RNA sequence: UGUUUUUUUCUGUCUCGUGCC
């Protein structure tokens, strides 16, 4: 009777923020990015892209509870490199790589048809 | 009771294949060749034509009128 | 501190499935692209059935359940229509939905086979998979029974329900030879060789490789019939790009607000 | 009375108002076996009459 | 229905808001005027399923769907029992989607 | 008055009519009456078989054929 | 003006049955009879 | 339904697969559980120890 | 120089059988 619907996994609720930044107090230059209504699709690629950057000292996400739709990403970089710009660069260059992959796949398909 | 529309595990449409499966078994083909003649490679989709029971016929035997 | 330049090579292009290879990319990107292939792919499907007279032997909900699983071709319609949740009108408008109708009544003595062909759609291009192989059997009617109803179709993705799952099964596989030791075979000689394995029949598995990254990820996206496989790949990549862009915009707004 | 949700995530469902208030109103969904509390303004009466009667 | 006594008597009839003294705080216009719900109609917990009213003016001696059932009426059948009174049976279906905690084996 | 003119076999009372005819034949000790009842029962059975064959000509018969050849 | 249309058991023939009447079909004569589908907005979600 | 073809059974709102052999009382399927007991007309010689008799010839 | 409505927790008996941790 109380099974949740299907739209509460991706659709935002009124008042609920898509992303929230929270600075950590245990170590300097460390913030936990909390993402709402998402899953491993949008966190694993960002985790790996952050891992590629050498200036990022720490990078990793988790799922507080599988039924609940939220992921926390913790990022810790060098003191001369804020984690906000690290996250922004990771997202931007991941977008660029995905677009390039799209373009290459499309040209490969169009060449494969009768060619 | 009736053929499903898609395989539970995979998702390939199998609903449009029960009648063809019966026909191929009808002519001379046997099951082991009929299944791959229809185009079912994964073993998960092959239970839909082997494990399915066709109980809709008995239900249709109880015609409401005439 | 930047990403990579992946390469693509299609090995088999057909109208039912595509086998392509992605090289020079991280495992996480590959797995995410797979999960988007399965879950987050826009596609049209039946999601609102109005049953007016159902005298069949099956349940009233059984008809709707079966109709929900009937694929609908959306090669150039899914990109145009908008999600019903974000619509700015009332009732299922044709600009954001597609109407269907089914009116079959077994009059002759022989039993009827109500197939997907009976779904008379208002739009020409939004039709069940019957263009170019028998049709999806919905139910069987007998003399005296009938089935009248009309349904509307909307856009959705597999994350909401399995009706919007275009891909049948994605065969994701990387590193056919067990070179990275990501799996340890107790008896390698007892296992068969992968389809894409380049090693000879003598050696069982490739030797260990300490400094080696996973590359050359293989794909076998298999379309159910609604969307074309390459169309599925393009739509999934475009959706992932849109999600990334929205996340970037939200992060930028959050940073400026602080 | 039978109503129809015209806006919000449940747009398209059909139900009968169970308990109504000045702002919100509980409507039991036809398909699913669950009752939700949707805003009254999100509802649109459709009714079910029978013209004729002769 | 049955003949309880010389003055007591049961009959199928929609218990209105005026003549019937004993009455539940539930919806009654959901069923037709016979006192039997039509098939394929929404019912939920604590909903009137039959329109039985016994005269004392009348008392709503009608049964209700059990709490936490939330099903749909499949068909309604009416007949006479051996005694010759109006005898009816109603069955309510429910699509139980497999959810967590259900016992499998 | 309705069943007086309305012919009996239609439509779902075929089994009931056959049972009634058999009971009447068993109860009746006469020869002509028993023969007439037996002929009526045989005619009803033949009509029911023909109606089923017409209804079960497709699918219902092909499924029996495939099952028998498969066994 | 609804005369409470009912459906016979085996004959499946429409019958008009009002209150304070025996529950029998217009021909043959049986004791079992069902009701007709409601006229309400029966709308399901194909989920 | 004694030796009746499946045609009539289907026409009488019944199935040929029903095993049968169950009474119908007040519209409820009643079944008689086969009770077992001690065989009659047979001599039994037990050795009950919690009594004053060493042996007992029950029949 | 004027403007029509206030009533609310009901409730059921004794017996037997089956299934589950
Ligand atoms: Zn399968
Ligand atoms: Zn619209
Ligand atoms: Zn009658």
């Amino acid at each position: 009777m109380n099974a949740p619907p299907a739209f509460e996994s991706f659709l935002l609720f009124e008042g609920e923020k898509k992303i929230t930044i929270n600075k950590d107090t245990k170590v300097p230059n460390a913030c936990l990015f909390t993402i709402n209504k998402e899953d491993h699709t949008l966190g694993n690629i960002i985790k790996s892209q952050l891992l590629k950057d050498p200036q990022v000292l720490f990078a990793g996400y988790k799922v507080p509870h599988p039924l609940e739709h939220k992921i926390i990403i913790r990022v810790q970089t060098t003191p001369d490199y804020s984690p906000q710009e690290a996250f922004t660069n990771a997202i931007t260059d991941l977008i660029s790589e995905l677009s390039l992959l799209e373009e290459r796949f499309r040209v490969a398909i169009k060449d494969k048809q009768e060619g | 009771m009736i053929i499903p529309v898609r395989c539970f595990t995979c998702g390939k449409i199998v609903g449009n294949k029960w009648e063809a499966y019966l026909g191929l078994l009808q002519a001379e083909y046997t099951e082991g060749d009929a299944l791959d003649a229809l185009g079912l490679k994964r073993y998960c989709c092959r239970r839909m034509l082997l494990a399915h029971v066709d109980l809709i016929e008995k239900l249709l035997n109880y015609a409401p009128l005439e | 501190p930047y990403a990579n330049q992946p390469t693509v090579r299609i090995t088999e292009l057909t109208d039912e499935n595509v086998k392509f290879i992605i090289e020079n990319t991280d495992l996480a990107v590959a797995n995410s692209i797979r999960r988007v292939f399965i879950a987050e792919v826009p596609i049209i499907a039946i999601d609102w059935v109005q049953i007016d007279a159902n005298s069949s032997v099956l349940h009233d909900e059984f008809i709707a359940h079966r109709l929900g699983l009937i694929p609908l071709t959306s090669d150039d319609i899914v990109d145009k229509l908008q999600y019903s949740r974000d619509c700015t009108c009332e009732e299922f408008c044709p600009e954001c939905s597609v109407e269907f109708t089914l009116d079959v009544r077994c009059n002759e003595d022989q039993t009827r086979h109500v197939t997907s062909r009976d779904l008379i759609s208002n739009s020409p291009r939004v039709i069940p998979v019957t263009s170019r192989q028998d049709d999806i059997l919905i139910v069987k009617l007998r003399k005296g029974q009938e089935l009248r109803l009309r349904a509307y179709a909307k856009k959705g993705f597999g994350k909401e329900h399995a009706k919007w799952n275009p891909t049948a099964g994605v065969a994701f596989e990387y590193d056919p030879d067990n070179a990275l030791r990501h799996t340890v075979y107790p008896k390698p000689e007892e296992w068969p060789k992968s389809e894409y394995s380049e090693l000879d029949e003598d050696e069982s598995q490739a030797p260990y490789d300490p400094n080696g990254k996973p590359e050359r990820f293989y794909y076998n996206v298999e379309s159910c019939g609604s969307l074309r496989p390459e169309t599925i790949v393009l739509s999934a990549l475009s959706g992932l790009k849109k999600k990334l862009s929205d996340l970037q915009t939200q992060l930028s707004h959050e940073i400026q607000s602080d | 009375q039978t109503v129809r949700i015209s806006q919000g995530p449940y747009k398209g469902y059909i139900g009968v108002v169970k308990d109504a208030t000045e702002s919100t109103a509980r409507v039991e969904l036809h398909s699913t076996c669950q009752t939700i509390s949707v805003d009254r303004q999100r509802l649109t009466t459709v009714g079910s009459r029978r013209p004729g009667g002769m | 229905e049955s003949k309880k006594g010389f003055d007591q008597e049961e009959v199928f009839e929609k218990p209105t808001r005026e003549t019937c003294q004993g009455m539940r705080h539930a919806i009654y216009d959901k069923l037709d005027d016979d006192g039997l719900i039509a098939p394929g109609v929404r019912v939920s917990g604590d909903d009137v399923i039959i329109g039985k009213t016994v005269t004392l003016t009348k008392r709503d001696c009608s049964t209700f769907l059990r709490t936490s059932e939330t099903g749909i009426v499949d068909q309604v059948m009416v007949t006479l029992n051996q005694e010759g009174y109006k005898f009816c049976k109603i069955r309510v279906r429910s699509v139980r989607i497999p959810q967590i905690g259900d016992k499998f084996a | 008055e309705k069943e007086r003119f309305r012919k009996a076999p239609p439509n779902y009372a075929m089994k009931k009519t056959q049972l009634l005819k058999e009971k009447a034949m068993a109860e009746d000790l006469g020869d002509q009456d028993k023969a007439k009842q037996i002929q009526d029962q045989l005619n009803e059975l033949e009509e029911r078989a023909e109606a089923l064959d017409r209804q079960r000509t497709k699918n219902i018969s092909a499924i029996s054929y495939i099952n028998q050849r498969n066994r | 003006q609804q005369p409470m249309i009912y459906i016979c058991g085996e004959c499946h023939t429409e019958n008009e049955i009002k209150s304070r009447d025996p529950i029998r079909c217009r021909e043959c004569g049986y004791r079992i009879m069902y009701k007709k589908r409601t006229k309400r907005l029966v709308v399901f979600d194909a989920r | 339904l004694n030796g009746l073809t499946d045609r009539d059974l289907c026409e009488l709102n019944e199935c040929p697969l029903d095993p049968g052999g169950y009474f119908i009382i007040n519209g409820s399927e009643k079944v008689l559980i086969a009770q077992e007991k001690m065989a009659t007309n047979t001599v039994y010689v037990f050795a009950k120890k919690d009594s004053k008799y060493a042996y007992t010839g029950e029949c």
